[PDB]
RNA sequence: UUGAGUGCAGAAGAGGAGAGUGGAAUUCCAUGUGUAGCGGUGAAAUGCGUAGAUAUAUGGAGGAACACCAGUGGCGAAGGCGGCUCUCUGGUCUGUAACUGACGCUGAGGCUCGAAAGCGUGGGGAGCAAACAGGAUUAGAUACCCUGGUAGUCCACGCCGUAAACGAUGAGUGCUAAGUGUUGGAGGGUUUCCGCCCUUCAGUGCUGCAGCAAACGCAUUAAGCACUCCGCCUGGGGAGUACGACCGCAAGGUUGAAACUCAAAGGAAUUGACGGGGGCCCGCACAAGCGGUGGAGCAUGUGGUUUAAUUCGAAGCAACGC
């Protein structure tokens, strides 16, 4: 609906999970899609594989409110996130900006621990 | 295997029809070398061809040369012990092992009650763009380009 | 085998000279190492404790990402 | 006047105390958009979400640490010190050499400083996280894995006086081949040197003669050649334990035995040995293939039961049409 068709994706993709979610120009949100959602479970989301196909159900639901361009907000160091981004202009977008926004601190606070595994 | 490459033993046309490949069709259904039941109903099944929609039995085994072509091919290259593989550039031999493949185990696939019109149809099928073994190089021209999510660290 | 940055006889930093500003920063928004250009090690301190007051009144910005 | 100190001219430094201040990140709150998941593992579970999260955008609140430069780099007597600005302030090194004229070195007692953890009193609390709670693995797991979470970590004032406080090398001073970078000076030349060479004072690395060493190694930053002053040791346990004394609120610290055992304990190196290391090198060991087992029934061998006995042995690879 109002046929925007300049929205903002965003793209967070950790070792287990993620979620791909494409909103207006600041922006509202409109239409999303988790690897989470489209019935994979529990470890096999870490996988590029489903990075496309959450990649094409978000798109579907979101051109259908009119989509043509796109912003590419990059969170979220995982594994498919490239292909997340070459299987977004496989469904007819315009992806034409590359931002890999990965928030790093200025050592403010503390990690957790390691693992004695 | 371990040390080095090997040979590849391509084999020697018909005396009939004057074909290689269509030698290559006959040694992937006979079963211990027998030539007399199941090359003989490939030649019926051809000729069943030629009778219904076909002319002569070489362009037609050409034109299922073109239906069937496997254009692509994956090979699982692990690294680190996961799913790991790339679409590679098919070998002309290895094309016609994996067509060929697909054609001979689709008519075990498909069992119809006749031993050779479950071939004729077969090739019927294989050489007129039907049948699932042409679905087949439909399914391998899917994979293609989908298993490319990790494939392209490559 | 590289050359140093005071051919210009370049006495006193100056605070202010956002000129000779950017010859040392990233594009992105950090400083190069004395590695890359070779120059001076106290120099470095002064050019180091320069740009960490350019930062602070904002004639250059933390981070630029855009 | 050479040792030592005071001139005068200079140079570097995350040396220390006090007072303010900067941006990013994590969390909480306020609000807009959006529906059905978020999160973690080897795998799963607990947990959180339909009282609308996880996600995104804007704004506020708050405490701690200071991203890149950062380097066998710098400073301090040792512990140690890294965002920026101001005030107070201690030391080091170079040149000069009018001045004082041995004023030095070491230090049993004594006094001061003293990582982390801890205690008391009063503030503060974003993360992280002993104890504690739950979930799973385990034959068992009051462990390692995951989800929570207090005292603590922070600040102000006292207390304690410990470490692998290790370079396992006390300090002051003089002598003995070389090569090699690097931090800070000063001086001479070509040269606009700040783009080179040459020499010298002070630290900091690396390789290497004589020499020392049981070996390993060390080697002008001695584990060589020597003098001065301190500290400590004399087989292994019992044991830094017992008793006494001193300090501490307390935990504790300092000092410090013997009875009674044993003929060993210990350092270094040599031959088979591990690396969760590869250079290999192979092999139906794999990847690629076909065919077969495990289906139904029949026959056989073994385990089992039954037996008047179902007569010996065989027992993963390397026993069961033996």
């Amino acid at each position: 609906k109002k046929n925007i068709e300049s929205g903002v994706a965003h793209i967070h993709s950790t070792f287990n999970n993620t979620i791909v979610m494409i909103t207006d120009t600041h922006g509202n949100a409109l239409a999303w899609s988790s690897a989470g959602s489209l019935g994979f479970k529990g470890s096999k989301k870490s996988t590029p594989f489903a990075a496309q196909m959450a990649a094409e159900a978000a798109t579907k639901v979101a051109m259908e409110h009119g989509l043509k361009t796109v912003d590419v907000t990059v969170k979220g160091p995982g594994s498919g996130r490239e292909a997340a981004i070459r299987s977004l202009q496989a469904t007819g977008l315009e992806v034409t900006a590359i931002r890999d926004v990965t928030p790093v601190p200025h050592n403010g606070c503390r990690p957790p621990k390691r693992r004695r595994v | 295997p371990r040390k080095g490459p090997v040979a590849k033993r391509d084999v020697l046309p018909d005396p009939i029809y004057n074909s290689k490949l269509v030698t290559r069709l006959i040694n992937r259904v006979m079963v211990d070398g027998k030539r007399g039941i199941a090359a003989n109903i490939i030649y019926n099944s051809f000729d069943i061809i030629k009778e219904s929609t076909g002319n002569d039995p070489l362009e037609v085994f050409e034109q299922a040369m073109k239906n069937v072509m496997p254009v692509l091919e994956v090979k699982a290259r692990r690294v680190g012990g996961s799913n790991y593989q790339v679409p590679v550039e098919v070998r002309p031999e290895r094309r016609t092992t994996l067509g060929l493949r697909w054609v001979v185990n689709y008519a075990r696939l498909r069992g119809e009650h006749t031993m050779e019109e479950r071939l004729a149809k077969e090739i019927m099928d294989a050489a007129n763009n039907t049948g699932a073994s042409v679905k087949k190089r439909e399914d391998t021209h899917k994979m293609a380009d989908a298993n490319r999510a990790f494939a392209h660290y490559r | 085998k590289v050359d140093y940055i005071a051919a210009n006889h370049i006495e006193y930093i100056d605070y202010k000279d956002t000129e000779l500003l950017k010859r040392f920063i990233s594009e992105r928004g950090k400083i190069l190492p004395r590695r890359v250009t070779g120059t001076g090690a106290k120099n470095q301190r002064k050019l180091t404790i320069a740009i960490k007051r350019a930062r602070i009144m904002g004639l250059l910005p933390f981070v630029s990402d855009e």
